[PDB]
């Protein structure tokens, strides 16, 4: 673990948006 | 003490010596320092400031600093005057005007009490065209006879043809280096 | 002291020469007056290492003003390093030519600035771009007869945008005063 | 368009000088030092001082005064962008600002400074590109530099691609003597430390109030900055054609981009100061420090500097949660605390004694700060869509970031 939030994968873009 | 080390390093060669590069502007000079040691006939400038070389012949690694003959140039030549233990001068057979200059520089880079123990090396430039003189009349014409306490001798090299150089050279190692 | 320092810089040692020179170095900066001893580098300066290089270009420019007739055993010594392949050693003596603050050696340092404004290298040209800015300050008859002023406005138009951008801003300069 | 920059000390020794343009003497550094110490001791020093026609600008360092004076009308913005940029670079090379590593690297600080600047025209800023070029333990330049992209260099091998992101978040509170908040600002930080392979073209994509609007799906939690920075390696051109973060990422850890705009939200902790001192007798300290934060968000080592007396002895402190220690050098109680959960309300009762002969002079008021750093929380409610990773050769990543919401400006106005 590590103070101030741990890290979160992110995605490659808005899958919604096409 | 012990010397092993020393007569290891001379058993293989381990003597360098140094030489000099003195004369008149445009003599040959610069060509003869890169024929001695690239060998070819490259072309160059003016020196304004300096030419330093090494050459390595005869497992002895000659280093020659190549000073123009210039006015600017030629109270420079005391800066390497200093820790040099040869040097080479390059007369301009050609240069019937300029021979006189050659001569009086000549006279007064040898009437300096540090440069004593460096032979007379001259090397007779501009053996290309018929006007360029003999080993004997440049001699004369120098008075290289009267330096008393001074080894000089006469050799006749052409920047073109590079003969000669090896004469000098041989000359110089035999006045510099007197072993096996 | 100044003997012992001038007789390890008059030696054929490359670490000798080395320490010695950083000796200088530190001694300069820590306030020492070292220009005394430029004569004695003038001989150690032709060097194939490059950190004694640009130890010597520094001590040169930092010793031009102050010993001006020294300075005139370098310009043989910057012609040849102009031509160096390694373009941080062209970038080097581009740099220390147009930093030396001498009259007599921008006049001789025309023909390098000349050959160096071609450069293809955007560091070297960005170099003497800055060279012939600098050289137009110092000098602006001198640039002027140099003829930078057409090379410079093309450089602008020219790709290395770094390079284009050195180039603008020198005109500018040259333009602003 | 400085003369020479050099580098000072606190005793005023320069440490090291590298004249640029040569139009300036290097003497009158020297003249830099009386004039400094006139304009402290009459209130008239400024970073950028002025010896006569030439400008001696100077930048307070760590240990020296980074004095960089000029003699036209320079760019002074210019200036002072060469400066910022050469003590990053310093403290890149060299992790101690002080006296130890100036002398101690000067071979290679000498050329570093000649490579950095050319008659007084910055020409090379990059750390990694210098670093590639002169190092203090030489090559041709990179052509990184020559080249376009100078903020990522090719060629970059990696085993694993990882990029660790930092969603750091500045909770500034200027909150009034009155009790009412004056300066309630947010400003973002996206910074991420990009590790990978090659130099892949990052594709940033958030919810963006702007972007959600322009797309049509401007009725979610979107992040509205007013200001927003990017990075060297963000293209301008696309965030202004369609808000598109398209760039390539740096070798290591960079500012992407950086948010910033107002906040009408209540303050994450709300503390309510009482000041019972008696006229030369005791003081009382009635701290009371509410926390508006969510419960599910805990505020990790909060520091909440309560200013004491000057003179002040003898303190007694009656609180609830938290440790409280008084710091003779700061003058001041903070209210430290470990943990401290959303919702909290910790009471403190301070109680100390003065002395008997009062003061020859005010001391002031300074404004009471928290040190509170809650991470995990988005208080602002951004969220990231997507980071479009894309390499030529072709490469799956696996980009990581964590959300951490500290205190700026978090200052009460005391009493
Ligand atoms: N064509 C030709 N030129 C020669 C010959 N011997 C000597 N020279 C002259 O020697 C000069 C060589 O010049 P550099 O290579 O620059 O060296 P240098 O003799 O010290 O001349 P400076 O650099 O001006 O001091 C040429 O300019 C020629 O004029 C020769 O055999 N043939
Ligand atoms: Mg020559």
């Amino acid at each position: 673990d590590r103070k101030g939030g741990s890290y979160s994968q992110a995605a490659g873009s808005d899958s919604a948006q096409s | 003490g012990n010397i092993f080390a020393n007569l290891f390093k001379g058993l293989f060669g381990k003597k360098e010596m140094r030489i000099l590069m003195v004369g008149l502007d445009a003599a040959g000079k610069t060509t003869i320092l890169y024929k001695l040691k690239l060998g070819e006939i490259v072309t160059t400038i003016p020196t304004i400031g300096f030419n330093v070389e090494t050459v390595e012949y005869k497992n002895i690694s000659f280093t020659v600093w190549d000073v123009g003959g210039q006015d600017k140039i030629r109270p420079l030549w005391r800066h390497y005057f200093q820790n040099t233990q040869g040097l080479i001068f390059v007369v301009d057979s050609n240069d019937r005007e300029r021979v006189n200059e050659a001569r009086e520089e000549l006279m007064r880079m040898l009437a300096e009490d540090e440069l004593r123990d460096a032979v007379l090396l001259v090397f007779a430039n501009k053996q290309d065209l018929p006007n360029a003189m003999n080993a004997a009349e440049i001699t004369d014409k120098l008075g290289l006879h009267s330096l008393r306490h001074r080894n000089w001798y006469i050799q006749a090299t052409c920047a073109t043809s590079g003969d000669g150089l090896y004469e000098g050279l041989d000359w110089l190692s035999n006045q510099l280096r007197n072993q096996k | 002291e100044i003997f012992e320092l001038k007789a390890e810089l008059n030696s054929d040692k490359k670490e000798k020469k080395k320490e010695a020179v950083k000796k200088v170095i530190a001694s300069m900066t820590v306030g020492k007056d070292v220009s005394a001893l430029f004569p004695d580098v003038v001989n150690c300066m032709q060097t194939d290492n490059l950190e004694l290089k640009k130890l010597v270009y520094l001590y040169l420019m930092n010793y031009a003003k102050s010993q001006p007739d020294m300075a005139i055993m370098a310009v043989n010594t910057f012609v040849k390093d102009c031509e160096d392949p390694n373009p941080l050693i062209r970038a080097l003596a581009v740099r220390t030519m147009g930093c030396i603050r001498v009259d007599k050696i921008t006049e001789y340092l025309c023909e390098p600035l000349r050959k160096c404004l071609k450069d293809e290298d955007p560091y070297v040209r960005k170099t003497a771009a800055v060279c012939v800015a600098k050289l137009h300050d110092i000098n602006a008859q001198l640039v002027e007869d140099q003829g930078f002023l057409d090379t410079l406005k093309d450089l602008i138009s020219d790709s290395n945008p770094m390079v284009v951008a050195n180039a603008v801003a020198a005109l500018s300069e040259i333009a602003e005063s | 368009s400085a003369s020479a920059v050099y580098v000072l000390d606190l005793k005023g020794k320069v440490l090291i000088c590298r004249n640029y343009r040569g139009d300036v003497d290097m003497s009158e550094v020297e003249h830099f030092m009386p004039i400094l110490m006139e304009k402290e001791e009459e209130g008239m020093l400024s970073p950028i001082l002025a010896h006569g026609g030439v400008r001696f600008m100077w930048i307070k360092h760590n240990n020296l005064y980074l004095v960089a004076t000029s003699k036209k009308n320079a760019c002074v913005s210019l200036v002072f962008s060469f400066l910022y940029k050469v003590v990053q670079v310093f403290s890149e090379y060299f992790k101690e600002l002080e006296e130890e590593s100036i002398r101690d690297n000067f071979v290679i600080i000498y050329e570093l400074l000649d490579e950095l600047m050319d008659f007084g025209y910055p020409q090379t800023t990059d750390s990694k590109i210098l670093q590639e070029y002169i190092t203090q333990e030489a090559p041709r330049p990179p052509a990184t530099v020559t080249n376009a992209v100078s903020w990522r260099s090719e060629g970059i091998k990696y085993r694993k691609n990882e990029v660790f992101l930092d969603v750091i978040e500045a909770v500034n509170l200027l909150v009034s003597a009155n009790g009412n908040v004056l300066r309630s600002e947010i400003v973002g930080s996206i910074k991420m430390r990009v590790f990978l392979s090659g130099m892949p073209e990052l594709r940033l994509g958030l919810n963006d109030k702007v972007l959600f609007d322009n797309t049509g799906r401007g009725k979610s939690k979107s992040v509205e900055l007013e200001d927003v920075k990017f990075h060297q390696c963000v293209r301008l051109s696309r965030f202004e054609n369609d808000r598109t973060i398209s760039f390539i990422p740096p070798d290591g850890e960079f500012e992407l981009m950086s948010y910033r705009l107002n906040t009408h939200v209540k303050p994450l902790i709300w503390i309510e100061s009482v000041i019972e001192k008696h006229s030369h007798s005791r003081i009382e300290y009635m701290v009371k420090a509410k926390s508006q934060f969510k419960r599910r968000s805990t505020a990790n080592n909060v520091e909440i500097h309560i200013p004491v007396p000057n003179d002040a002895d003898s303190p007694k402190f009656k609180t609830t949660v938290g440790s409280v220690k008084w710091v003779p050098e700061n003058s001041e109680i903070v209210w430290s605390v470990k943990s401290f959960p959303g919702g909290k309300e910790y009471l403190m009762r301070a109680h100390f004694g003065l002395p008997s002969v009062e003061a020859e002079d005010k001391e002031g008021k300074p404004p009471i700060s928290v040190k509170f750093e809650i991470p995990y929380f988005t208080t602002s409610g951004i969220q990231v869509r997507y980071l479009k990773i894309i390499e030529k050769s072709g490469y799956q990543a696996l980009p990581w970031v964590r959300y951490i919401t500290q205190n700026g400006d978090y200052q009460l106005r005391t009493q």
